[PDB]
């Protein structure tokens, strides 16, 4: 499937803090949004999502329109949001959490979760915790299980916001062994995250905007080798 | 300027708790008088001319309180925005925010120093003569030098307690980020609605003839300012 | 929260409760 | 499954807020010396049929407000729900609550009262089904029927509006103003039950319908709060 | 100047948080202190700030103990601190800011607190906002004047509190670049921080704490290249 978004817009008060970004998300592919702070590209991204409701815009995945539903109603077409919170159900078992959400598919029997929740926690590893409710997990499993929650979910197009954020550069390595896992299941996923010297380096296109708009779309190659990304944003040294 | 920085912002504040406080102390003064009124005297002519005489009555207790939650809003608001501990970091001490306390608890206790005397017996002056010994709430304080029940002693405490809760306040308004901000405030709205239902309970209480109102509660008095100075000398050597 | 300043808002909220009961 | 899970955290909330306010109220219940007179166990059931649909408020923005800053109410609605299955989990949770406010205030609370206080011999307050049939030869002892019939009524409205500015104006709120809110609107309804109360008789005329304003206005509030601000 | 720590500790409900942490930094030399998020680097920082009281351990600044001194105490002694977040005054002027902490300074007359408060806004490029307040500041501008404040309160050792905490990469040339100005000052910087790319290239030196314990020091080539850092942090760094 593509998910695109086209000419969409954003105006708070006055100020329109997002004018004509248009974006396209692949299957097989990470690709990210980047920029300055406060630019708009925290807000092209929850327009996306869904939070955010649009202006202009028109968010479409294959064959249908989204850009006029909800959250709620746009998670069941195949979009996954993962909040960069820890968002775990905390005083629940982690079997439950994956139960939780393959309930909400009409199309599996009630014997044919059982065993999709059975495959999921044996992919990412997660079978050898199976009553460890989540309050108290891990940092390297407040990450892992929400993964497999939010693909317990169908997704087509898993949004990824600010992955890193935060985490040492030992970890590091462990969250972009799973991003390029999560789609070499055939998954577009859009990362969005400030700290841009692993999201160009686990994506494979880009989509800077600031301050209204679209100013590059090419490889993250294509990106270093510009001019005018280099004066509003990242600067003049980067190799 | 740092100290003028601290009254022009505890004001605002404490002349918005005027406003709001003004009009839950007036629908408690609403509820009740329907109910003495509706099977009592005509709602017609006096209903609201009884409602705002009543009000030097209900101002001796929101003065002190305007004051006391003025401050809690405004110290506790610089706390969580960082402007108090980087104001320690430049190095000044925490008596700029106490000479910044008693500097407004001066303007307050001289409209609480007007209000307790010639303000306050004026409005019993003549909202008990539109209804048509043993009183005291309509002598002046020098006509109050009679014997058996004369309570000055209560429109005394009324005063000093603008200084012994602005004294209070100035320690007891750190916010700590783990708690909140609201549960940080328990400690000190506990301990000011104590400070009322004791000196109520001891007015009404020494108006029998049960305890003599200088003894208890000037004791009350004396505890509790000498509570306010421990609480403001705590950072010395241990005792 | 601590030990000593939670067994201040048991403690001084008591004597606020039984003070309520005593002017009714 | 999870809609045994917001209505677990709620229901857990529920009994921590109505435990917490009945044992407060109870040693405020202690002024009847001013030793070991027991006025004041036997008048629990009372004080929980008067604190319940305060507990109903109060314990659902408790509850549901630890849900969306734990950030485990956006990711489940990210991730299928619908905002109205979340809503139809708190009134799954409900209906054991009026179940409750209606079973013990017609059972216990007529019972437990009357033999505490002939147990302290050194508006006609009796039940639902005593009042009814009882008065007959308008006036006042109608209103005490009506206001007590739909009480628990008023328990599942109140949950209703605990959830409507959670999705409202305190989802992003800290939990302290949550509380202060819930307190607020605790006095709101306290003055709404005592000045709708003698005045819809005295200075006008709603028959039945003047004990419904308390329930009906705090409705109104909740379908606007999620309706035309959505 | 030489301010020293020495053997700091601390047990938080009597989990041992940080044990036998000693670091040095002198006048003109930027250090770092940094490692995991496991307790470590912050409580080691704020005990030589002092907003978090020590259990056991010394802090001289090169010839005095202030360990059981406040903040607002060793303030007046050198050392001078910026929290992390927005920390400037909000209803008040640039100059009415600067001049807020300008006014404590008794070893200077009237005269010289005008004079002082001119030289630190040319310093800094201020001065084209004298009369705006903050809330019309960017976050730059924000940050230029914290800076600004921080030295009018005449210090030695400013230590900084995550001096980039999320700023895109254009703007950690301008942070840079006064911090290497307040080591051409005579002014010991100690920086703790998340982003090890962009610390390791401003540091001469720096301080890795991980798991209570000091676990390494030294230049930061020579920190690059040791193997106990290695398995517990920078996995494949540069
Ligand atoms: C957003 C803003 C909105 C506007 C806000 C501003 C305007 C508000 C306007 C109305 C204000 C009050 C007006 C008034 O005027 O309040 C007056 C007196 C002035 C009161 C001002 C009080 C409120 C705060 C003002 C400031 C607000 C910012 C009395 C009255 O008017 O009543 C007086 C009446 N007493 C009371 O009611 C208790 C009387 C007690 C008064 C104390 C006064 C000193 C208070 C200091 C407070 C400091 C607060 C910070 O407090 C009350 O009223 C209080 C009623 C409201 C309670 C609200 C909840 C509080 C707790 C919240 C949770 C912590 C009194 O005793 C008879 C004696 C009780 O033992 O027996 C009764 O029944 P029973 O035993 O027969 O069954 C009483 C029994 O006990 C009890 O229920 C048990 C307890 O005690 C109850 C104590 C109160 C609740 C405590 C809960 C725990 C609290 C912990 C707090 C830390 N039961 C009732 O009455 C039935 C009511 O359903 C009780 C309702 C209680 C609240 C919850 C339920 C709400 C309704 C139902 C919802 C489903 O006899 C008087 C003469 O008649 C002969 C009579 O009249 P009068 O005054 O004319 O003389
Ligand atoms: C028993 C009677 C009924 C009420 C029971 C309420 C039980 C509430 C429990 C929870 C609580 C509520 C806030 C309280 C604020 C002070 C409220 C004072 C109310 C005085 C009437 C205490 C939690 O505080 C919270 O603060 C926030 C950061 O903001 C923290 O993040 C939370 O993690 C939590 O720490
Ligand atoms: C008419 C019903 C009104 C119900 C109460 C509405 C909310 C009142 C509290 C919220 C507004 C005041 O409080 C502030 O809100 C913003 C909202 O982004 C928060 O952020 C702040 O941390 C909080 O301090
Ligand atoms: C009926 C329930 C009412 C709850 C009211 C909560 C009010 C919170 C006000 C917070 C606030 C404070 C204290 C405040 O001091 C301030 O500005 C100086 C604000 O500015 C926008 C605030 O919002
Ligand atoms: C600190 C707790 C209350 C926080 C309210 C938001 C605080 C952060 C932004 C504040 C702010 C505003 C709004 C502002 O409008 C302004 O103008 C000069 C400031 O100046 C320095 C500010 O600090």
């Amino acid at each position: 499937a593509t998910l695109t978004a086209k000419n969409l817009a954003k105006a708070y008060k006055g100020r329109r803090v997002v004018e004509d970004v248009s974006l396209t998300v692949n299957s097989g592919e990470i690709v990210g949004l980047l920029g300055p702070n406060g630019a708009g590209k925290t807000t092209t991204f929850y327009m996306v999502v869904g939070i955010v409701p649009r202006d202009a815009g028109n968010i479409i995945i294959d064959d249908d329109d989204i850009s006029l539903l909800p959250l709620h109603a746009r998670a069941r077409r195949g979009i996954g949001y993962l909040p960069q919170e820890a968002s775990i159900f905390r005083r629940l078992s982690v079997y439950d959490n994956l139960m939780a959400v393959l309930q909400i598919r009409d199309d599996l029997s009630a014997e044919q979760r059982e065993d999709r929740a059975n495959e999921l926690m044996e992919e990412f590893h997660i079978e050898h915790l199976r009553d460890s409710m989540g309050q108290s997990l891990s940092g390297g499993e407040r990450r892992r299980v929400e993964i497999a929650r939010a693909l317990a979910a169908n997704p087509k197009f898993i949004l990824l916001d600010e992955p890193f954020a935060g985490v040492d550069p030992i970890s590091v390595i462990d969250i972009k062994r799973i991003i390029e896992h999560l789609r070499d299941s055939g998954l577009g996923v859009l990362i969005t995250d400030h700290n841009v010297r692993e999201t160009l380096a686990v994506c494979e296109r880009a989509y800077i905007v600031s301050q209204g708009h679209l100013i590059a779309h090419g490889t993250p190659t294509e990106i270093l080798q510009d001019e005018h990304v280099k004066r509003v944003y990242l600067g003049e040294d980067f190799r | 300027i740092i100290i003028r920085y601290l009254v022009r912002e505890t004001l605002k504040s404490q002349l918005a708790i005027l406003f709001i406080l003004l009009l839950i102390f007036f629908c408690q003064k609403l509820v009740r008088i329907l109910g003495a009124a509706v099977d009592g005297d005509i709602p017609a002519n006096l209903v609201l001319s009884l409602l705002g005489l009543g009000v030097p009555e209900m101002a001796q207790l929101i003065l002190p309180l305007s004051l006391f939650l003025g401050l809690l809003m405004t110290l506790g608001k610089l706390y969580t925005e960082s402007e108090i501990t980087v104001m320690h970091a430049c190095g000044l001490s925490k008596a700029v925010l106490v000479k910044a306390a008693m500097i407004l608890a001066v303007f307050t206790a001289i409209v609480a120093a007007v209000n307790v005397m010639w303000a306050g017996p004026w409005s019993s002056r003549h909202q008990d003569e539109v209804l048509a010994d043993q009183m005291d709430m309509r002598t002046l304080w020098n006509t109050d030098t009679d014997r058996a029940r004369a309570e000055l002693n209560w429109r005394i405490t009324l005063v000093v307690t603008v200084f012994m809760m602005a004294l209070m306040v100035v320690p007891l308004s750190v916010v700590n980020p783990r708690q909140g901000r609201v549960l940080s405030m328990l400690p000190a709205m506990l301990l000011y609605l104590l400070f009322f239902l004791i000196q109520t309970s001891l007015k009404s209480n020494g108006g029998k003839g049960k305890l003599d109102p200088t003894l208890w509660m000037w004791t009350v008095n004396l505890i509790y300012l000498a509570l306010a100075i421990v609480l403001n000398l705590w950072d010395t050597v241990p005792v | 929260m601590s030990k000593a300043r939670r067994w201040v808002i048991i403690v001084l909220s008591l004597a606020v409760l039984v003070m309520i009961g005593i002017n009714m | 499954v999870l809609d045994r899970y917001i209505g677990k955290t709620i229901f857990t909330t529920i009994m921590m807020t109505l435990f917490m306010l009945v044992s407060l109220s109870g040693i405020i219940k202690f002024v009847d010396q001013l030793g070991a007179g027991m006025y004041t166990l036997l008048s629990v059931p009372k004080d929980v049929q008067i604190f319940f649909p305060m507990a109903a408020l109060l314990g659902a923005l408790l509850g549901l407000g630890m849900l969306a800053q734990r950030s485990e109410l956006v990711v489940m609605q990210a991730s299928g729900f619908t905002r109205m299955q979340v809503a139809l989990s708190v009134m799954k949770t409900a209906i054991p609550l009026v179940l409750l406010t209606m079973a013990i205030g017609e059972w216990v609370a007529p019972q437990g009262e009357q033999m505490a206080r002939n147990y302290r011999a050194q508006p006609d307050a009796l039940s639902i089904s005593g009042l009814h049939n009882y008065v007959k030869y308008a006036g006042r002892y109608q209103l005490n029927m009506w206001s007590k019939i739909f009480q628990p009524l008023s328990v599942a409205v109140m949950m209703l509006m605990a959830l409507s500015f959670i999705f409202g104006p305190l989802r992003s709120v800290p939990m302290g103003v949550r509380v202060v809110t819930g307190i607020s609107f605790g006095f709101v309804f306290y003055v709404l039950d005592q000045i709708f109360g003698p005045l819809t008789l005295v200075y006008g005329i709603p028959p039945i319908i003047g004990a419904l304003l308390p329930s009906a206005s705090f409705f109104l509030i909740s379908l606007w709060l999620l309706m035309r601000k959505s």
